């Protein structure tokens, strides 16, 4: 709900108490188990799913009030708990798959919460460089974009943002002729964008867990 | 060296005990661990496209000799003392294969 | 000319006292005694064999930089003959080129190279 | 022209690579100005020699090394490989596993051997002017796409010599492209899904990708010249059964009756267009464009382009069978390229025997050497713009 949408890199260098350590670990384990239970009992598109997930997030103190720049409490909670549970779930391959599967559902839910305004800023600020197109370019190439698009019905190129990306980063889309290319740039709507973000998050998380498993002894 | 937490207590039913047959030599054979294949300076294991190294080839020949002895041991109408020699050869190949990792 | 057989069991060497010698102890079947008796055979002239790895380019050891002259096998031979053999009191040897592999834990060694093989008697330093 | 004699190859080859091969341009192109450390010392060349012995891992320190090694030997075939971490000539020195390829130009090899089920004028091993337009079919279809959809600026088209052409994409961001991206690129550019001798190899949905539409528009411009007049794919019943096999069976009788009374392929094609348009209006599948796409679209090989370390024929080489030179194609004048105009190695060597080393100007190789020089000047301009600014 706040700017808690973050790719989990750069492990923290703060120091904390034992009690905070164990409470953070327990809270994150409970949140992940709740995510699994919600995903199994419900589906990922009903109001009950979102309402229960955000209630769980609010109860466990993972999205709340702000403070002076540095010590934003929910951000610190989320960061430290994630990097604590990496150690616990890095041991076995089955545990790694469970941790990766549950962590992406939370990321998808967080991305779904954000309005169509903040996601552009998040994408631009996230890794190094990401960009979108203005209304003039969007209208100029509208027909080509809708023609190249997947089985999405109609010619309604609505208010949903369309993002230009390097073609290579959109490989999984352009190898099957489902996007529009111009000067090596692919124009992609929100759905394929979030699919790409989930794919990169899965890759980075799996690599990080595999690396962590080595330095466990 | 991974040691699983033993379940301390008393057991009523049967206990079946299983052991690995030369875990480390099998690992060396399977993943083609050798001096000429592993890039060193935890190193990454070689891809399966590479051929067998000297050490995996030696272990493979060690098991081939055991295959030969075991097949010759199955032979009937053999000298009664030669069965003993086949048994000792099988044991010797067993300890050699097991201690291959110790080097 | 003359050759006989023996079943060796043990061996012994003395580098400090008698370098370049080996004593093989075994059993020989003798017809006179109708049984196998103990025996020993000494083998001498065990030639020390060394392999020199040539550099890619000649360097000045005092400073530690390249001199612009690529190193061939003749350069290694001359270096050994003039600056190494005389310093360490070596009088006779045999030198040949041999291609050899190496896949072990010594840094900066090619896995296949043309080394210089030099063999000289064990009594020399 | 004059008939090429294969037995004369060992004599003329030495003269050709001694006094006619553009060593300066070759070294310039493969060195790229020496921006990176060892882009030429690590580059691999492959030479096919006498007795069909295949040597693969060759490397040269500089241009003089190339001249000395490739003049005393006179290879029968020359191929260019990738750029490795270690020098190809010292690949056994390093540990087994540290010798790998990282960078190579994007190679698009297109050949007439893939036109077996479409072409009806020559055999699978022969070419003629009435079918070489198929090659031009790809030239304005591929070179445009790489320039337009992907933005590849520097592309060289080279006449392979016998049955096709090659395309070298040498952009700085393209040489370091992964194999998966190369496979995706060739999959996107390939439309004819050739199966196990399946009659239907092309399929189109209601939404037509702009690449497909533009390719059809380009095909439409030259369709009447080659595939309808020069080739006559719709002149006989044995010719048109293959055509109607793509059409749904419910139109087969109407199409055969329409073709029966006609006398030339033009009117047959035009009322086939009318009938297909009527069928689409009543029912679309884009029947008229499907036959264009099956009969004119180039068919690419996934293996050659996907392989980051594949070996492909070098430009300015010599074909052993015919002796033609692997000259670059002038992208400005595409439809005017003439395979029968390309000089033969025997022909160019004969001119030299009839005559600071610039002897290539006096021979017919200069019109292609200047195109190569234009390619390298474009590369130098791009490098200067990207680096000095
Ligand atoms: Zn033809």
């Amino acid at each position: 709900y706040p700017h808690c949408l973050q790719f989990y890199l750069q492990p923290p260098s703060e120091n904390i108490s034992l009690i905070e350590f164990e409470n953070l670990a327990i809270d994150r384990v409970k949140l992940l188990k709740s995510v699994e239970n919600l995903g199994v009992s419900y589906v990922k598109g009903t109001e009950q799913y979102q309402s229960k997930l955000e209630s769980e997030l609010r109860k466990l103190k993972f999205s709340y009030r702000e403070n002076l720049e540095d010590e934003y409490e929910p951000r610190r909670r989320d960061h430290i708990s994630h990097f604590i549970l990496r150690l616990a779930y890095c041991q076995s391959e089955e545990l790694r798959r469970w941790f990766i599967q549950q962590e992406m559902d939370l990321l998808r839910f967080r991305f779904s919460i954000l309005p169509k305004d903040k996601i552009q800023d998040f994408l631009k600020d996230s890794q190094l460089q990401f960009e979108a197109i203005s209304d003039e370019e969007k209208t100029l190439r509208e027909q080509e974009i809708v023609a190249s698009s997947p089985s999405l019905s109609g010619l309604k190129l609505g208010f949903e943002s369309i993002y230009k990306i390097p073609f290579a980063d959109a490989l999984d889309l352009f190898r099957g002729r489902k996007v529009y290319l111009e000067d090596g740039f692919a124009y992609v709507p929100l759905k394929d964008i979030v699919a790409i973000i989930l794919n990169e998050f899965r890759a980075k998380l799996s690599k990080a867990l595999a690396l962590t498993a080595r330095s466990l002894p | 060296g991974l040691v699983l937490d033993p379940k301390v207590g008393f057991y009523d039913k049967f206990i079946l005990l299983l052991d690995f047959n030369s875990l480390y030599p099998s690992i060396i054979q399977e993943f083609n661990i050798c001096f000429t294949t592993v890039q060193r300076v935890i190193p990454e294991l070689p891809d399966p496209s590479l051929e067998m190294g000297i050490l995996p080839r030696e272990i493979r020949k060690l098991v081939e000799r055991r295959k030969q002895v075991k097949q010759l041991m199955k032979q009937q109408d053999l000298n009664p003392d030669l069965i003993l020699q086949y048994d000792i050869r099988q044991k010797a190949l067993k300890l050699t294969a097991n201690s291959m990792y110790g080097c | 000319e003359q050759v006989f057989h023996f079943y060796w069991l043990d061996a012994y060497e003395d580098q400090y006292n008698q370098p370049g010698v080996v004593f093989l102890f075994g059993k020989v079947w003798i017809e006179s005694a109708e049984t196998h008796v103990s025996c020993c055979v000494m083998v001498k002239n065990i030639e020390r064999t060394l392999y020199f790895l040539p550099r890619e380019m000649k360097i000045d050891l005092n400073t530690g930089k390249e001199t612009g002259t690529p190193i061939s096998m003749k350069d290694v031979y001359e270096e050994f003959d003039e600056k190494i053999a005389t310093k360490y009191k070596i009088m006779k040897f045999k030198s040949k080129p041999v291609e050899k592999n190496y896949a072990f834990e010594i840094p900066d060694v090619p896995e296949k190279s043309e080394y210089l093989e030099v063999k000289y008697s064990a009594e020399m330093p | 022209m004059e008939t090429f004699d294969p037995t004369e190859l060992p004599e003329l080859l030495k003269l050709y690579y001694r006094r006619l091969f553009p060593y300066s341009q070759y070294y310039r192109w493969l060195n790229y100005g020496g921006v990176i450390k060892n882009y030429f010392q690590h580059r691999e060349f492959s030479f096919t020699l006498k007795d069909d012995i295949y040597i693969r891992y060759q490397s040269f320190n500089n241009q003089s090394d190339l001249e000395k090694e490739m003049q005393k030997m006179n290879p029968y075939k020359i191929d260019i490989g990738a750029v490795y971490s270690h020098r190809p000539n010292q690949h056994n020195t390093v540990k087994l596993g540290a010798f790998q390829a990282q960078e190579k130009e994007l190679v698009f090899d297109i050949d007439m051997t893939d036109y077996d089920d479409v072409r009806r004028c020559c055999s699978s091993a022969d070419i003629c002017p009435k079918c070489w337009t198929l090659m031009t079919m790809a030239i304005r279809i591929i070179d445009r796409a790489l320039k337009e959809d992907f933005g590849f600026k520097h592309r060289l088209w080279v006449y392979s010599g016998r049955r096709g052409v090659h395309c070298w994409v040498c952009d700085e961001s393209v040489r370091k492209l992964s194999s998966a991206v190369r496979s995706g690129i060739v999959e996107y550019l390939s439309l004819v899904k050739g199966g196990q001798d399946v009659k239907k190899k092309v399929h189109l949905s209601e939404k037509i990708h702009p690449f497909i539409r533009k390719s059809i528009n380009i095909i439409k411009k030259y369709f009447e010249e080659y595939a309808l007049v020069n080739q006559d794919i719709l002149e006989n019943k044995e010719s048109w059964d293959k055509i109607l096999a793509l059409v749904p069976e419910t139109i087969h009788d109407e199409l055969q009756q329409s073709f029966q009374k006609s006398h030339n392929s033009l009117q047959r094609w035009e009322h086939l267009k009318k009938v297909a348009s009527r069928y689409q209006n009543n029912i679309g599948p884009w029947l008229e464009w499907e036959i264009m796409l099956q009969y004119c679209f180039p068919r690419l090989d996934i293996n050659v382009s996907k392989g980051i370390n594949h070996l492909l024929k070098s430009p300015f080489s010599v074909h052993p069978k015919t002796g033609r030179i692997s000259v670059p194609i002038d992208l400005q004048k595409v439809d005017q390229f003439d395979p029968f105009t390309v000089p033969t190695i025997s022909f160019i060597c004969r001119e030299l025997d009839a005559i600071r080393t610039r002897d290539y100007k006096k021979t017919s190789l200069a019109p292609y050497v200047k195109v190569f020089e234009h390619f390298l000047e474009n590369l130098d301009k791009s490098r200067k713009g990207e680096l000095l600014k």
